[PDB]
């Protein structure tokens, strides 16, 4: 029932931390974003993962880190893990280039891809815009698309949303509660309790009455074939 | 607050 | 952490079987879908839930079926569950005449339109292609979305598999699953086992061979805020 | 074995 953790390593985990954008692209400067960075960061480290962080990535920069860490040997490794940070819109997350499709990111590690990924849990969390919708709120061969999970921070079609001070509310959610139960409940409860908190706990506070006081729901994606617990447990 |  | 699950009724659960189709959409027969949808038919109802079979709707009876049922009075329901097999395709699935939007026939639970069902979990379990692609293995404001979770058969973009005399894949393992396990098990951790058994136990049979030995895995998007066991 |  659940994924075998009895590896050398956890894993790696990627994150790219997407702040300033090329005025072309029309997209603003994210602040927050350097906050989640450090959270997120400090989190998977004590989760066990070996952390790499980049910063405001081109478009081809990200594919090609991408395609590269899925051409590294994750043999001795008991997953993967990759956590965007950017602006977005449907099915695409901005570079500071441009845009590129989050199903172009992900398939370099397809199981047929990067074979020593194969029958382990592949995650990706993503804090970026789904288009721009607001919530006003109310009072054995193995398939190739398998071992997948994209924990995204809203709804297709929504805008997601970001506190300049305090974070991201999807990031700073997932940290809290990463950090109070990352060793002790399973991925999908983890991610139950953040889809909880975001929804319980966030209202946004905006001049523009048009922007104020909208909510939000994350939206995860599960292709796993067991249960992932961080800790060997 | 802002929007990603 | 649980959702309460204190209510006279579970709730509601629509079977929508589409087996046949209008000529002028030119899909073929479902066969197969009958022993599914009985087989669903019997778990959700040990489940508890309060099952109706329509059989071949058409876009607007499906339309108008979901618009009505999100309309009754869910009070005294834990919750609501939806299951359709049919055709599809990416974002779409089929009535008999065509193709209708599966955005369009789950929008009508949004918690600012069936607010008896607010805070409550919505249910939707589709069996139906979407799209074309093969897999051929290796080795308290409350947002107006939250609380439902789409059970897929397949991921975007991909065909899914029937068995003529068994029935689709994806409902088969979901039913041996919740014969078994439905009482006892979090609705995460059933559907986890599912996409497991989906991958491990089925490999298409076929001749064209461009259809030969291909492989599937589920889709399971939660907008939970909350674990969903069926008793106590 | 068909597709849906």
């Amino acid at each position: 029932y659940q994924y075998n953790m009895n590896f050398e390593k956890l894993g790696k985990c990627i994150i790219i931390n997407n702040k300033n954008f090329d005025k072309v692209t029309g997209m603003g400067v994210r602040n927050g974003t350097d906050k989640d960075a450090e959270a997120l960061f400090k989190c998977f480290r004590s989760l066990g993962f070996d952390v790499i962080v980049y910063n405001d990535c081109s478009c081809a920069k990200m594919q090609d880190l991408l395609k590269k860490a899925s051409e590294e040997d994750h043999t001795n490794a008991a997953c993967f893990a990759c956590i965007l940070l950017s602006h977005g819109e449907e099915n695409v997350i901005y570079g500071k280039d441009g845009v590129t499709p989050i199903k172009d990111l992900t398939a370099h590690f397809r199981g047929d891809r990067s074979k020593t990924l194969l029958e382990k849990p592949k995650l990706f969390f993503i804090q970026a815009c789904r288009g721009t919708e607001l919530d006003d709120g109310i009072q054995y061969k193995a398939p190739v698309e398998a071992d997948f999970l994209f924990a995204y921070s809203t709804v297709p079609g929504y805008y997601s949303w970001r506190s300049p001070g305090r974070g991201s509310w999807f990031v700073q959610a997932l940290c809290s509660i990463l950090e109070e139960h990352g060793k002790d409940l399973e991925i999908m409860q983890i991610l139950t309790r953040v889809n909880d908190r975001v929804a319980r706990h966030f209202e946004s506070q905006s001049d523009d009455p048009h922007f104020h006081e909208k909510k939000q729901i994350p939206c995860v994606v599960s292709m796993l074939t067991k249960e992932l617990y961080f800790s060997q447990h | 607050d802002e929007v990603x």
